[PDB]
């Protein structure tokens, strides 16, 4: 990972998430993907 | 082409169409950055009662340092209307 | 022609355009490790 | 709810002439690996 600033902030408010998933989920946003669209994708696989 | 790799990789941990068609739902400019309103961030803080100030004190500090993806990540957390959907999967990974 | 596979055929081509786009992202990595 | 049946035909030709164009870049790039 090594994204402590992002990972740490996400863990506190969320209360818990997959460590690998956050490493991937953050990756897509870094590519300039729309924030709302990513929310839908994580809202579709479930 | 990294975006395509991420979708398949996410599917593996998400292993629970939804693979291909889910790839053609992500569309956005190549190099632009789309700032999002910070008003939602306030609502998210109230939604989670786990930390009254921990989820707020640490966040302010991270805002101090400049982070490229800081604005969208906050938006995604607020948009997590589904309850326990992500948390349920995480527990399985640890075991 | 049932009109229910008429669209189903699209997904077949699409999947033929995605799976084939993934095995290449790996074929590029080995070309970066070998060298 | 109803496919155009005109842009779909154009889309099929556009998606087919492009897919093939992708395989050719894999057989070669892969052959180099073996070579």
């Amino acid at each position: 990972t090594e994204e402590m600033e992002l990972y740490e902030l996400a863990q506190a408010a969320g209360g818990g998430i997959d460590p690998d998933v956050f490493k991937i989920l953050v990756d897509l946003l870094k590519l300039n993907v729309a924030p709302l669209a990513v929310f839908q994708m994580l809202k579709s696989m479930c | 082409r990294i975006h395509h790799d991420v979708n398949e990789l996410l599917s593996l941990l998400r292993v629970h169409a939804e693979v291909y068609i889910d790839l053609l739902q992500k569309n956005r400019t190549p190099y632009v950055t789309t700032t999002v309103s910070a008003h939602s961030a306030k609502v998210k803080i109230a939604e989670f009662s786990r930390t009254p100030e921990d989820f707020l004190k640490k966040y302010d500090e991270l805002k101090s340092k400049n982070t490229r993806n800081l604005d969208p990540l906050v938006y995604l957390l607020s948009k997590l209307t589904e309850d326990k959907e992500t948390l349920q999967y995480l527990q399985q990974n640890a075991k | 022609r049932n009109m229910k596979d008429f669209e189903n055929q699209i997904t077949e081509l699409k999947k033929e355009n995605f799976n084939l786009k993934l095995r290449i992202y790996f074929l590029e990595e080995r070309m970066q490790q070998e060298f």
